[PDB]
């Protein structure tokens, strides 16, 4: 899950 | 087929948390913080919960860890998964739209997993905000969330829409 | 087999959604949208549906990578794998000619209100109005692919 | 094992066919299309036959995709495994001198319209009459790869 | 691995009774065997107890239809479906070794086929044996085992492997 | 799996102490050593116990290797968990703030028994600093110990905080 | 198992002979051969014997490849161990001082019958000892003893100190 | 894990002794062997014993290989595992502090043969008169690594 | 088994 995760 | 997803240092809860779960999770979280103590890991969470000693290990090496843990709740977190979630770093815990988290909850002595359960209390309340009378009191008790209900009583922080 | 379909950024979606294969699917649509954020992604579904969870956190996942998800059905897409064909990205929902398609969805309030907001979703992606959808979804019937395409939950029929 | 057997774009279909193979057969000829749209795809066929739903998947698959697919028989082609050696490509239709083919064969309403279809697909395929193509899909039969080059099934003995 | 070994060798090994699994294992090493060179040579080595007729017939099919010559070598026993294996071999390249042993004795799907096939067995051995085919039917409804000497001597073999 | 964290001399005892995880531990511990006599090991304590003839097997080699063997207890130290996280490197004795520990302490000869079990009270009484009849008393009956009680009583030198 | 031990040009034959350890051994064999047609081998047995079509695949392998295999028994060699003990290279036949060796030892009894006329015979030629007294050894309960199987012809030379 | 204990020529005898556990350990000596036939090997012993034929061909396959075998016990060495630590390299026989070991030991002719002579074997390598072994190793009986030193059994104490 | 099969 990037952004924001990571 | 996860080392990949371990390479970017994301650990995958996706099954029940039972010793053998707790211990696979402990070693990631180990092993990621021995290649770089300062480099993020994050941790998606679809897991029905299980066993508070268990989860607890898990939780402990979180707070040990250099590493900030971003949790992320995908599918469900509930009974202890809810819990390592809303034990994620500060800014950095995050759902999806449709996730849900129940913090209801349900070998080892019996004072045991009580004052650590007197524990987990103290911890959700810190970390969501409620009295700890309130924590109390949801966690002897069926209940179910989505993101913007989770959001609004303090499991997580920013929904990932 | 999967390995290599992986690299032609093809999902395959052949068997019962439960948690198991809802992380597969998960993990290998992040992984897809690493490898580049801005290329197509195909879910070939084949599935007798299952788990309301399960396939949420999928459908949650499709909607969040930056790549367009096309979903196509090869055999059959029952439950929440109709539900996961119909959310495919505008343009690129297809199905087979001899596909089917039954939208019929099997804590009980838990349970109730999550097939109530599928609904919902079902209805804003087909068109058709939230009641044409609960009656369908309280009865066994299954629509071809013509006929899932007049009703919104197929954007194209494949047949070069 | 068969992975090698892959990259010569030669598929195996030596079980059964069930959900299982099938979605495995189904992976395999999308990813064949994928790697070269217009090159050709043999698909080897020994199979007892089995579901009549996972064999029609298969049968849409080897429509859809642009390569032709060349369909042999090497030891038996009965039930869906049949059909699927009768649905090769025009004029790629073997079968080795030994062969057999039995035509024969075996979720209510959908079965019958998929049989009706597997009929009126064979009955063109073949060169003839849907009222033969019924009957003889219905009697328990067997057929030499002689018979059924004569009966349409296939286009070649491969022979020396 | 070292399977893997002989077939980079183009070398098969039929090791065990020949039944569905192990016909599809074969034919499918000699399809990609003969992808890889279809002109260049295929060695099947034979120590079988024999099996199913349908399974030996659909390899016995396949070794015709691939342009390479399958030579066939006997290590320790071919019965059954594995003595027709080897004596179906290529043309001077059916070999025994010296201790070895054949018996052509041979014992869901229709039995009128099971017929046409036992019959098509009996004459293919007829005549890449020489032996009339009332002999061969004779032969391969009896136990009767031959060895390296008296199966060369029928015909069953081209040469064993001495010195 | 844990291939890599062998790697960087860490030991995982996460399960029962039998004969199988006690011949693993020594193999493993002989191996690290084989491969640098003078650095570090560091051996994570996540154990409901087992047997004392298997324990002390494990006891044995961590005396006898070279290096230094950190202990750090993670979820729980029981029986010979216990005995093997109070049994590590002086200074380097190690426990998480919600760890527990438990001294508590249940085809072999019997006598054989006795003997181990009073090797083992003898060197918790020097490990500890207690009293012999001390831990003689507490390892006869069930109690659990917080990490803080357990660096009070002398189990672990320091928690984990940070 | 035990490719290194391969890598060597030794291999182990530690268990019953049948067609399966047969195949193994006699690929292992003639992989030895094809990597140095002019290079020993060293075959272990520690075997309590078995099938004799089995055994006898692995025979002819060793006579016909180039390679000079040399026996050697461990811990026992009985029926077709025996046999293939007795059956290595001219001079490198060897047991260890405690090894014990019987040579006591589908298909058709007719068959059998004759298979072990065979048997006996290459035994006689290969111990120098009279086929009467070969065939006498096998109906016993008899095992000699390393030292005693020396001086029969099983094996060449006993190491040790 | 052993395969990398394997590299630093260590073998370990950590379950009871029976045929496959032999010819695992035998495909090992020969094995190190072959690699470096004058180079150590350590045998390290964690063993409740076994089968005495199965024991005795480990016993064979030590002698045999040029390398020396020093043997350690670390658990325990029981009947044919105490035999095996026996029948190390002179000088190079150890056991750790609260080792234990008792040599007790319980065609079928055979089996007799070889039970004398492992008997005179371990007469040999203790120095202790047979007409004892020939007892001792029939009596429920455990020495201590102090004891065991004394006996002839080892012949150094680890630290 | 080469010479000669291969």
């Amino acid at each position: 899950f990037s952004p924001x995760a990571p | 087929i996860y080392s990949r997803l371990l390479k970017d240092r994301i650990i995958m809860l996706g099954s029940a948390i039972d010793d053998n779960v707790a211990n696979s999770i402990v070693s990631q979280l180990l092993f990621l913080a021995a290649e770089d103590p300062e480099k993020e890991i994050s941790l998606y969470i679809n897991s029905p919960g299980g066993s508070i000693t268990a989860g607890m290990a898990i939780y402990d090496t979180m707070q040990f860890i250099k590493p900030k843990v971003s949790t992320i709740c995908i599918g469900m977190a509930a009974s202890m998964g809810a819990f390592l979630l809303a034990a994620g770093e500060k800014g950095k815990r995050y759902a999806l739209p449709n996730s849900e988290v129940m913090i209801h909850q349900p070998e080892i002595a019996a004072k045991r997993i009580l004052l650590l359960r007197d524990k987990l209390n103290k911890v959700l309340a810190e970390r969501t905000g409620q009295p700890l009378e309130v924590i109390e009191r949801d966690t002897d008790r069926d209940n179910f969330k989505s993101a913007e209900e989770a959001l609004e009583y303090g499991l997580i922080d920013k929904i990932l829409t």
